[PDB]
């Protein structure tokens, strides 16, 4: 998985 | 067996572009929970956890 976190839910 | 919330883009890294309404099979998901690894039509790849829920 990445390293970064995801995007938060809109 | 899980449908897209929302939609996400891919940005690389092997993650995966989900439109909302679109059906996933998930595989598991990384040390945090944040990101999910799942099948659509379109491939393989990690999603947010957050922007996919169980469906049926």
């Amino acid at each position: 998985a990445p390293t970064y976190s995801p995007p938060l839910p809109p | 067996l899980f449908v897209a919330l929302y939609d996400f883009v891919a940005s690389g890294d092997n993650t995966l572009s989900i439109t909302k309404g679109e059906k996933l099979r998930v595989l598991g998901y990384n040390h945090n929970g944040e990101w999910c690894e799942a099948q659509t039509k379109n491939g393989q790849g990690w999603v947010p956890s957050a922007y996919i829920t169980p469906v049926n």
